[PDB]
């Protein structure tokens, strides 16, 4: 089993959702398959929560 | 205008813009039978002159 070997750190539960910034590598993909796939792993339809503009 | 002594405001107004239907799915029959705090579905009638449910 070529893994490493350690403990893993205990965290306390984060209330609210953290950042995230990806980091893309040289695989490509084509676009009309991506499309799909995130139509069909949406949760799209939802009523936002309408923050004020000004 | 009074159609039978019910008065009426001379102005004139209509909503002018629909929501698009959102289809029931799974999920949302899972989280309306969770019974959430926020999400219950039922909806409490309040009396107005003592308010008790």
């Amino acid at each position: 089993l070529g893994m490493r070997i350690s403990a893993l750190q205990s965290l306390s539960d984060t209330p609210a959702p953290v950042q995230w910034l990806p980091q893309y590598t040289i695989d490509q993909v084509a676009v009309d398959e991506g499309d799909a796939m995130v139509s069909q792993l949406t949760q799209l339809p939802l009523r936002p929560d309408y923050g004020s503009i000004w | 205008a009074n159609v039978w002594g019910v008065r009426l405001a001379d102005s004139l107004s209509s909503p002018t813009i629909e929501t698009r239907t959102r289809h029931y799915t799974l999920h949302d029959f899972y989280s309306d039978l969770d019974a959430s705090v926020g999400k219950e579905p039922w909806r409490p009638l309040r009396n107005q002159r003592t308010n008790e449910i």
